[PDB]
């Protein structure tokens, strides 16, 4: 902790220099009032004192104007060492020249105590070192006060004053450590929280376009952005729905490094983003061997079709410039189609921004009817072609279409600590106060033992209060704890402490009630002790400042202005001066320390604030990650540039709402709430996904109203405790269950039963991740488009299944009824089965 | 509510038409205007199932006349899209609204024409 706790002092400097500057000033004021005392009232018979006084004054102010120098910024330690040794010598010398009978030993003791403080508080000196200097000074001064009780009484006063010394030290030291450290953590959180804001914004905008995330990053409706720990959908007309599929993709993806195709594809799509940004068009999604943007959705553009089509043409140049670059000649079919579309978001898991209309499927079809290299546009597109290009009445070679090729220290630890302090030092103080008794063998005065017992009672009970609010041993009863401590709040603590630290002054007052001044040794003594006790009024710092200090003034000194009325004569004058100045100290010292505690409490409030705020942002953004990408794979771009992997067996299932397309009827303006209902069921599906018996299942995305699912992919750790072929089984089980779910859902949907057709395939695949400065996940291989075509040609409420998947599940035990061996694009005939057995009458 | 299952079982009663169970739950002080997760009211579950006697025992229990589901459609919209004129009459006597609409923007009257349920579309031509 060395290099760090260097910068610590390097930061906490200017306060230290301020303390030094004030201590210097006070030393000035003290020596100077001594001088004027000695130069007017008494001691007009010598210069042995006052010239030393003024010399000390001037060397002090020399230090004072010094403190602004540059070859001091690293020497405040040694500067304090110099100054303190100087004042040590000054006090001891201005003392030794006594003990003939005209300068009281109490005055000497004021000097002793005060210099001992300003050694402790302000010097910022090492603990061990300030300690040894304190004790050396102490013993040497009490010896120079010697040139069988009274001596050790004064020695005990020295001991207690060193106690409060060290405690005050370590308190101020750990406090101005802790505040430094907390401010360090606070600035760490400042930067770290700006960072997590940046990352969370990245992920968000890589799942929704500009306007929508800008709109929902101000959270004007605070209830919507609670799903991020909901959303609104809008229908827009006159759009441009572009498409693309990698023609002959399976062929140009026959044998790759499971990374090669990944990378080159990332490249192409980054290209296409670079294109849309210039055409200001909103890319939307990438279906495997496909891709597509849209236009005119957030802002229906006057030439949205134009940006769209010319963007596509630019994609033609891009694809050809890569085909003749990496030497793989596969361009892409293109279908363009306009009309209206309701966009929005659906789902809560893996949910993304998306669009829905007839026009959607229409443009997809016109893609399928598009020629590799050119676009099969529609008349709804041609309505403002403005005939500036290569227009050709492109029709099926087998409706209104065209082909275009272009053109420590806890604020309750402090309590027990400083109450330990007050009690032990009051203890040894009253030890002294008794120890005066060698003349009256048994201690006569009644008020003495009365207040002694009373203080013992109070202190021990409150000390126990604190030790059980700390260490929680629970001797007797526990509910009583939460009840009575509850009282000890901001003010009750005020007054208990007021009494609790006032009591040592009354302790010393108990012994003085007697007539004593006839002996002036007793008065000298009790003066010394009362100034000790008044110095004890520094310790309890978790209390107020003005109040505790004014209590110091009054109930320490006032009664000595009272014994001013025992008229032991002008020792009164010297005492009122010493207390005037000592009280000046305790005032400004104390207020400074309360500043220190105030600031530490503050600088723990604020660090806790940023602590919980970073926790908010962290849960939010990390869960947003788990929204887009699964965690196991989430490692590989967190740690590297990308990720890819091959799995040779993973089940994929679609599920659409076919009879939605009918109950789609747009008699309701926008049909929005129908999609709300769809979303309802989509949620009801996420609800499944969060089930741990649904662990190995991963929704891939939600297309249109469809539902892409996969499995057998995340848990790579093949443990002895499973049969690896289980994943398809739990998968299809989940499938049947969600099938029952849509039924349950339909028990509620008024007079409509929304039915779903589901397809299937299992086998090889490629997991991959696309976006950078964005992000997108996806899968390829045979299995994806295989099952895609399956549920594209499936029968509802009857789970179509691929032949070999049928086989593996039959050998799992599940019941199937044959459906037919229907031709598969690029594959020929394939045996299909349905899982539902006798579900219908046929 | 405070244990709103007496109202949930009320919903299932109004739906499936458990006649005596209606009387039982209303004796149990069941929540007369308790609703499902989808805003449906006992009138919604009733019109769906055509238990007019149970509609009337619920009117003894005393639900709302113009309550709509979370899908904004009132059981008037339902019955329009259903075709039970006799069940429609009791709510016009209970004072249903004629010029309102669901969250779908058409007066429930046209919902009779949705199925071409001219039986009730006629009834809705009478009041205004």
């Amino acid at each position: 902790s060395v290099n760090l706790e260097e910068a610590c002092m390097e930061r906490c400097f200017p306060q230290t220099q301020r303390r030094f500057r004030y201590a210097l000033f006070y030393i000035g004021f003290a020596c100077l009032l001594w001088s004027i005392y000695f130069g007017v009232h008494m001691k007009s018979k010598l210069i042995v004192m006052v010239a030393p006084a003024l010399c000390f004054l001037v060397v002090c102010v020399g230090f004072f104007l010094f403190t602004f120098t540059k070859l001091y910024a690293r020497h405040y330690v040694w500067t304090s060492l110099v100054l303190t040794l100087l004042v040590f010598a000054l006090t001891l010398a201005a003392q030794f020249q006594v003990l003939t009978p005209c300068l009281s030993q109490v005055g000497s003791f004021s000097m002793c105590i005060e210099v001992l403080f300003l050694l402790y508080t302000v010097m910022h000196l090492p603990l061990y070192l300030s300690l040894i200097l304190g004790v050396a000074y102490s013993v040497l001064f009490e010896t120079f006060g010697y040139h069988h009780w009274e001596l050790l009484s004064r020695a005990l006063l020295h001991l207690c004053i060193h106690a409060i010394g060290i405690h005050l030290f370590i308190m101020s030291q750990v406090r101005s450590r802790s505040t430094f450290l907390k401010v360090g953590q606070s600035i760490m959180h400042g930067k770290d929280l700006e960072v997590e804001k940046a990352l969370k914004e990245r992920m968000i905008h890589s799942v929704m376009p500009r306007i929508i995330a800008d709109d929902l990053m101000k959270q004007g409706d605070e209830e919507s952005e609670n799903s991020v720990k909901p959303f609104k959908m809008q229908q827009i007309e006159e759009v441009s729905i572009l498409f693309a599929d990698i023609v002959g993709f399976t062929k140009m993806s026959a044998n790759k490094s499971a990374h090669a195709l990944v990378g080159l594809l990332n490249d192409l799509f980054g290209r296409f983003d670079r294109l849309c940004e210039e055409t200001k068009c909103e890319k939307i999604s990438t279906l495997g061997d496909c891709y597509y943007c849209v236009a005119g959705c957030p802002e229906p553009r006057a030439d949205h079709a134009y940006c769209c089509i010319e963007m596509g043409l630019g994609m033609i140049r891009a694809i050809e410039q890569f085909c003749q670059e990496k030497k793989e000649m596969v361009n892409m079919r293109v279908g363009v189609h306009t009309g209206t579309v309701l966009c929005g978001i659906l789902g809560m898991r893996r949910f993304k921004f998306d669009v829905w209309s007839n026009d959607v499927n229409l443009a997809n079809l016109m893609e399928q009817l598009g020629v590799a290299g050119k676009v099969h546009i529609s008349e709804a597109t041609a309505k403002y072609l403005d005939d500036r290009y290569e227009m050709e009445d492109g029709k099926v070679t087998e409706l209104k279409t065209y082909l275009i090729a272009g053109q420590f220290a806890s604020a309750t630890f402090s309590s027990l600590l400083d109450v330990l302090l007050s009690t032990t030092v009051f203890l040894i103080l009253s030890i002294t106060c008794f120890l005066r008794y060698g003349a009256a063998s048994t201690p006569p005065p009644p008020a003495a033992l009365a207040v002694f017992g009373a203080a013992l009672l109070l202190e021990i009970l409150s000390l126990v209060v604190s030790v059980r609010m700390v260490f929680f041993l629970e001797d007797v009863m526990t509910c009583t704890k939460r009840l009575l401590e509850w009282i000890a709040g901001w003010l009750p603590r005020h007054f208990i402490g007021a009494i609790l630290v006032s009591l040592p002054a009354l302790a010393v007052y108990s012994h003085v009630t007697s007539e004593f001044e006839t002996n002036i040794h007793s008065t000298m003594f009790t003066g010394s002790a009362v100034l000790t006790a008044v110095v004890q009024y520094c310790n309890f710092c978790q209390l107020s400042s003005w109040m505790r200090s004014s209590l110091a003034t009054v109930v320490g000194a006032g009664p000595l202005l009272l014994l001013l009325y025992v008229s032991a004569s002008l020792i009164g004058q010297e005492v009122i001066l010493v207390f005037f100045l000592l009280l000046l100290l305790v005032w400004f010292l104390n207020r400074e320390f309360e500043v220190s505690y105030r600031l530490h409490y503050h600088g723990d409030v604020e660090a806790d604030l940023h602590r919980t705020k970073i926790q908010s942002m962290r849960d939010q953004a990390d869960w947003l990650l788990r929204n887009i990408i699964p965690y196991h794979v989430a490692e590989q771009l967190k740690v590297s540039q990308t990720y890819s992997k091959n799995h040779d067996s993973g089940g994929v299932i679609f599920a659409s709402i076919v009879n939605f397309s009918e109950f789609y009827e747009e008699n309701y303006e926008g049909g929005k709430e129908c999609y709300r209902v769809l979303n309802e069921l989509i949620g009801d599906f996420d609800e499944l996904l969060s089930k741990p018996d649904y662990s190995s299942i991963e929704k891939i995305k939600t297309i249109g109203a469809t539902y892409m699912a996969a499995s057998g992919l995340n848990a790579t750790q093949c443990r002895d405790g499973s049969h690896p072929q289980e994943h398809l089984q739990i998968l299809f089980e989940f499938a049947k269950e969600m099938m029952r779910v849509v039924d349950d859902f339909n028990n509620n949907m008024l007079w409509f039963n929304f039915k779903l057709r589901v397809g299937f395939n299992h086998g090889p695949l490629t997991a991959g991740v696309i976006g950078t400065t964005k992000l997108l996940y996806d899968i390829w291989g045979d299995t994806v488009n295989i099952a895609s075509r399956m549920d594209t040609t499936g029968v509802e409420c009857r789970i179509q299944v691929s032949e070999e998947s049928y086989r593996v599940l039959s050998k799992m035990g599940y019941e199937f009824d044959y459906r037919g061996t229907v031709n598969v694009k690029g594959k020929g005939q394939m045996k299909t089965y349905l899982y539902p057995k006798c579900t219908d009458s046929g | 509510h405070h244990g709103s299952d007496l109202g949930k079982k009320l919903l299932e009663a109004a739906r499936a038409g458990q006649d005596d169970e209606v009387r039982i739950l209303m004796a149990n002080g069941a929540d007369v205007n308790a609703t499902d997760d989808y805003g449906h009211t006992p009138l919604h579950l009733a019109a769906w199932f055509g238990h007019l006697e149970i509609v009337e025992v619920l009117l003894k229990a005393g639900a709302d006349v113009n309550a709509a589901d979370w899908l904004g459609d009132t059981p008037l919209h339902l019955a329009a899209r259903i075709g039970h004129l006799e069940i429609v009459e009791v709510l016009l006597k209970h004072g249903a609204d004629v010029n309102a609409q669901d969250k779908f923007g058409k007066t429930p009257f046209d919902l009779a024409i949705d199925n071409g349920n001219e039986d009730i579309a006629e009834v809705l031509q009478k009041a205004a």
